[PDB]
């Protein structure tokens, strides 16, 4: 499989299976306990693609954006952060500022594609 | 230095999740058609430089296996003959043909005036049962123990008890991690953790007191509990080494269907073949005591170098838990195990064993099963692989039981469930 | 930290010079590297930019439809493919360490090691 | 404003909240199936739109432009009322009888957009 | 032409009718629910698979993966003039898999050489 074999790789050396494990993502009791499993897993995979897609991040797995990092959420340089932490260090260390960063990535494509719009109105 | 948010999707992040998993497998109580087939070559990852932290006593997995086990007997029974027609007043003399003293007072020929065929003709017929399923009532008048209690259904004589290995597997977005540490004691970080599909195949022997045809541990023996100064807590044991366990239930039975009504039949024991002798667990004494003394040490190492440890056999109680119940064969032995806790620490032991064929299965009151009676005679061979022990100077150790949980978790300990976020974020250079 | 650079020599206008230079003392993947030209009696100039995997090159644009750069990550060496020489070729190249980045670690776009250089003369 | 807040307002004021609407489309056996019933709708009604924008080369957009141009007969009013004036329910109403024929247009603009694209990148 | 009417064209008479077989991809009940779910399921494979390899949101996606002349040694004019989808499906099945590696592992080379274009400044 290979599934989470980076788990305990540096955040630099890992980030280069994002594939394998987005590949692992995907008697009337027993039939409707599957179901529930099932349709759980669709619903977070659609959930995060929507999530995904409103930040302008359709189709990738590494996504640039025009979000501006803040020294409060995480106060390290990119040596430390992809050369030693791993991504569950790093997950434990800015979980409390996840959703202000999701909220601004939100912004940030709402104004990005509000102006691609104005960009091509022009001529 | 200039730095913007990268979005990475497929990030290796997971945490500690409760959800719903599946059954894989290679006429069966649990080998049901829900469960699908196991993959021919199950994969395992190992998961280099991560530690991650276990504990046995709140693994969501054992409460869904004990819920499905039980699920799964009901399905089983459900579509079998119901005996309500048999809770009649019953007629019983004692068996007074071949008895050895071991079993004077044991077994019953009772005869009843049952309903046949037609709803309107009756007719006599007679059934041996044994003296713990029939309860006195009023000297030759006797009911069985379940009238009073709830309607009992009769079990399939064509469904086997026969465990048969089951493996978790877990849905997508989820995994399930093996902790690999050798002497891991069931509760903090464990390194050496890998990722598997599924778990190995877990048979579910149900059985108290001793853990039968279970794992062996890899090194020493381990003793693990939720907090081994409480004496109000069950101590799991785990061997190193099989003991081997004889069973056998020697009498030669033969097996007589007496219909009930249209397409229903009750199956009752017939006339014994051959001398009657009670049933019994030979095991290996040599084996067992370098077992027991194994047992001493690692218990030494938490209670103290000079403690006295010492064996003996259970409190009172229900059957259930004072005796080694277990299914062999089709057949529910009941043994005293006494034999085997019965020495302070500082040729083979027979155990002799009942036989019941009304059985509460599961801590529950009323669903009562029949287990209808095998002919010819039984002989298992299983390998004990532990014990569950209770703590009462001097400190002393009594079989424990029930609950059933517990010997789940005696297979299920190594095993974690975790659901993988696979969002994250991180400071990169790059802008969009 | 060395950088050793070989080929070189005399080609007359119009043929073609292969370069090449070995690396030794540091991980030869982790850096973005480059070739820069030194006229016999002027300045430094910057030729050609690779990054730390090979994937992307970057060209001045004198030479840009002329030279090819290349790495091989495996035997620590970069190489330089020089086809179409002119006159105004004629250089001291050196080998250096730096000048780009892998977006993950801390920018450079700076030189950090210099080999001792091949003389082309055309 | 939250989920629906915009639905009083002007055309010109929504389309500035796609992202609330947005978010809220994906989020005993008889009432099992009548909950599954109810989330596998809601999974194929996403499942459905995205399509539908993926075909019109809209993929991962809120807002996206196109090479339709629209036709008088459609609704003849300019900018100024659809977006100042009009809310988007009253414009739902007035365009519906038309909704079919813009989406096969877009449908068929994005095809020979698409093939007019792989003939471009073959060229060298 | 609808549903599988260009089944038996060539394989360029057909490439014009995607969107056609595009939307349609998508007690006893029970049965029902699980017809449903298993299609929802493997649109999202394909579409999953569409994403890693760059080509989510289109039905013709051009790559950076050479074609190699062992998978099929044909002419152009062969595959898409006189040659249907179906007999070129069963042709190539055996390198099907082969492809979708090498398409998977130019998108993840794509990728970080797009990250690394978008730090420069
Ligand atoms: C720990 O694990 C061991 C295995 O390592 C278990 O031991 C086995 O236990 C079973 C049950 O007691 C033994 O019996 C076998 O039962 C099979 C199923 O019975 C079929 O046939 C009867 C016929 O009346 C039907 O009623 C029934 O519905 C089934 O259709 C039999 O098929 C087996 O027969 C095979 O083995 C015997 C060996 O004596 C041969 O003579 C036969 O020809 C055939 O090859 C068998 O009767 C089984 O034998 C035990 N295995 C061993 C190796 O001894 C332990 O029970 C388990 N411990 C616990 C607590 O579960
Ligand atoms: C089956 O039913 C018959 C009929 O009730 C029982 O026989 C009766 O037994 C009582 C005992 O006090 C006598 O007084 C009756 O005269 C008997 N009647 C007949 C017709 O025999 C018989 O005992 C029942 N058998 C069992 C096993 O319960
Ligand atoms: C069902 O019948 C059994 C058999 O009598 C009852 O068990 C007895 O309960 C009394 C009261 O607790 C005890 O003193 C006896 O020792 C029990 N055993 C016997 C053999 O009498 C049981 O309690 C009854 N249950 C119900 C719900 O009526
Ligand atoms: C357990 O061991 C006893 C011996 O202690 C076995 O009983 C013997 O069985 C043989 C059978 O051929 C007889 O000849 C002996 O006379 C028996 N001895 C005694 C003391 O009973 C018994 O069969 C063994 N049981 C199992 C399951 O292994
Ligand atoms: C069990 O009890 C019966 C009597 O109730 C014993 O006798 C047999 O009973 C059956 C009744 O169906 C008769 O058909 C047989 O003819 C009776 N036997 C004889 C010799 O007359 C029976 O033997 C007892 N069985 C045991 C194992 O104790
Ligand atoms: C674990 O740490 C050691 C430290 O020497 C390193 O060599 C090894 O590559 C690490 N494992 C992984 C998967 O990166
Ligand atoms: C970082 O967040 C704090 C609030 O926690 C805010 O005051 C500050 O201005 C932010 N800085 C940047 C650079 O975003
Ligand atoms: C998040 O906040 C809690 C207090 O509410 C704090 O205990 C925790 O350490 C914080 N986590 C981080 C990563 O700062
Ligand atoms: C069975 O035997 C016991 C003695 O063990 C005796 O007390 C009892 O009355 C007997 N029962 C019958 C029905 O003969
Ligand atoms: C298991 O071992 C750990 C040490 O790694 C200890 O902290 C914990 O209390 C132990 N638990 C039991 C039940 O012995
Ligand atoms: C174990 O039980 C004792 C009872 O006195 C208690 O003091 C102790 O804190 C318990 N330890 C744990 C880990 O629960
Ligand atoms: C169990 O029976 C086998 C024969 O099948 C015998 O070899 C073995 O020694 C017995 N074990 C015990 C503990 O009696
Ligand atoms: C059990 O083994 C110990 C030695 O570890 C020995 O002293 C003791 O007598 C043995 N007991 C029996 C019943 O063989
Ligand atoms: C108990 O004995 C072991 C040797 O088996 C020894 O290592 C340990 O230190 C002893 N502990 C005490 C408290 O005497
Ligand atoms: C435990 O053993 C003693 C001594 O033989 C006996 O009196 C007692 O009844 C036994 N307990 C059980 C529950 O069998
Ligand atoms: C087990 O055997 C002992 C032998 O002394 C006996 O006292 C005890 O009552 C027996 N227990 C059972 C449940 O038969
Ligand atoms: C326990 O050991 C003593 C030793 O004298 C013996 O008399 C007694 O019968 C034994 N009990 C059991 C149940 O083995
Ligand atoms: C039981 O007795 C019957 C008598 O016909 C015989 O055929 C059968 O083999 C016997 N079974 C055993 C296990 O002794
Ligand atoms: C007992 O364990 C041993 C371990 O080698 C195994 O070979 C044997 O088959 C096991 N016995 C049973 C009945 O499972
Ligand atoms: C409702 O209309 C008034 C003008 O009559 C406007 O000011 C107000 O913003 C409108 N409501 C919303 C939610 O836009
Ligand atoms: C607009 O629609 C009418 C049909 O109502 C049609 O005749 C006309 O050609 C269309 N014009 C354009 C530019 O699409
Ligand atoms: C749609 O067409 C019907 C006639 O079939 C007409 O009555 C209705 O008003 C039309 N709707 C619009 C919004 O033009
Ligand atoms: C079927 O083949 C004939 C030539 O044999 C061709 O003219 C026709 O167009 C084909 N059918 C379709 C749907 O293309
Ligand atoms: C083409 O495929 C063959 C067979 O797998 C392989 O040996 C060869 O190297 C491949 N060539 C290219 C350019 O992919
Ligand atoms: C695919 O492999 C099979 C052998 O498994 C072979 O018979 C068949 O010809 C192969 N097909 C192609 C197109 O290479």
């Amino acid at each position: 499989l290979g599934f989470l074999g980076a788990a305990g790789s540096t955040m630099g050396a890992a980030s280069m299976t994002l594939t394998v494990q987005a590949r692992n993502l995907l008697l009337t009791v027993w039939g409707i306990k599957q179901l529930q499993a099932r349709v759980l897993a669709v619903e977070r995979y659609l959930r995060d693609q929507q999530l995904l897609g409103i930040w302008g991040c359709s189709g990738k797995l590494i996504c640039c954006t025009n979000v501006p990092w803040n020294s409060s959420w995480s106060n390290r340089n990119l040596s430390e952060i992809w050369d030693n932490m791993t991504w569950l260090q790093w997950d434990k260390e800015i979980s409390n500022y996840t959703q202000i960063i999701y909220g601004l990535l939100e912004e940030s494509q709402n104004q990005q594609e509000k102006n691609e719009q104005d960009l091509l109105a022009l001529d | 230095e200039n730095l913007w948010v990268t979005v990475y999707y497929g990030v290796p992040v997971w945490k500690d999740a409760e959800t719903t998993l599946f059954c894989a497998s290679d006429h069966n109580v649990w080998a049901t058609h829900a469960c699908v087939p196991t993959d021919p070559n199950p994969q395992e990852i190992h998961l280099e430089n991560v530690t991650e932290e276990f504990n046995m006593w709140k693994n969501n997995m054992v409460e869904q296996m004990h819920t499905d086990i039980i699920s799964l007997w009901d399905q089983s029974l459900k579509p079998c003959v119901k005996l309500t027609p048999l809770c009649v007043t019953l007629q019983c003399t004692n068996v007074t043909n071949n008895i050895t003293d071991d079993m004077r007072g044991e077994l019953k020929n009772c005869s009843f005036n049952m309903t046949t065929e037609l709803r309107d003709k009756k007719q006599k017929v007679y059934s041996l049962f044994y003296r713990l399923d029939v309860v006195q009532i009023n000297n030759k008048e006797y009911r069985l123990i379940n009238c009073n209690t709830s309607a009992i259904t009769q079990a399939c004589p064509k469904v086997s008890f026969e465990p048969i290995p089951i493996h978790y597997c877990a849905p997508a977005g989820f995994a399930i991690l093996k902790c690999k540490d050798k002497k891991f004691n069931g509760t903090g970080p464990c390194p050496s953790v890998s990722t598997v599909q599924c778990t190995h195949g877990i048979k579910p022997v149900v059985s108290t007191q001793l853990l039968l045809n279970g794992s062996l541990a890899e090194e020493e023996v381990m003793i693990r509990s939720e907090n081994i100064t409480n004496n109000a807590k069950n101590i799991l044991v785990q061997f190193n080494t099989p003991v081997q366990i004889n069973c056998t239930r020697p009498n030669n039975n033969t097996r007589k269907s007496i219909r009930i009504g249209p397409g229903q039949a009750f199956y009752a024991t017939g006339d014994i073949i051959g001398d009657i002798r009670q049933a019994h667990c030979n095991v290996s004494k040599a084996t067992w005591n370098e077992t027991l003394g194994k047992v001493v040490k690692q218990l030494r190492k938490h209670f103290g170098n000079n403690t006295i440890i010492r064996f003996a056999n259970s409190s009172g109680g229900d059957l259930e838990v004072t005796t080694h119940s277990f299914n062999c064969g089709g057949e529910f032995f009941y043994c005293n195990t006494s034999g085997l806790f019965n020495s302070t620490w500082i040729d083979s032991i027979t155990l002799p064993c009942r036989i019941k064929q009304i059985i509460n299965m599961w801590q529950r009151i009323g669903q009562a099963m029949y287990a209808p009676p095998i002919q010819g005679v039984i002989r298992c061979v299983s390998n004990i692989t532990g014990l569950i022990l209770t703590r009462d100077t001097t400190e002393t150790f009594r079989p424990g039981g029930g609950d059933m949980r517990d010997n789940w978790r005696s297979e299920l300990y190594k095993y974690k469930v975790v659901k993988i976020e696979p969002l994250g974020v991180a400071p990169t250079r790059c802008k969009r | 930290v060395q950088l050793v650079e070989t080929g070189g020599g005399l080609v007359q206008p119009g043929g073609s010079l292969k370069l090449s230079c070995r690396a030794s003392g540091y991980t030869f993947s982790s850096f973005a590297m480059s070739w820069v030209r030194q006229a016999p009696g002027k300045g430094l100039e910057w030729v050609s930019l690779i990054n730390d995997r090979g994937g992307l090159t970057f060209y001045v644009d004198s030479v840009k439809g002329r030279f090819t750069i290349s790495r091989d990550n495996s035997k620590n060496t970069l190489s330089l493919q020089m086809h179409s020489l002119r006159d105004g070729d004629t250089a001291v190249y050196y080998c250096a360490t730096g000048g780009m980045s892998s977006a993950l670690q801390s920018s450079k776009y700076y030189f950090d090691f210099w080999g001792q250089g091949a003389l082309v003369t055309v």
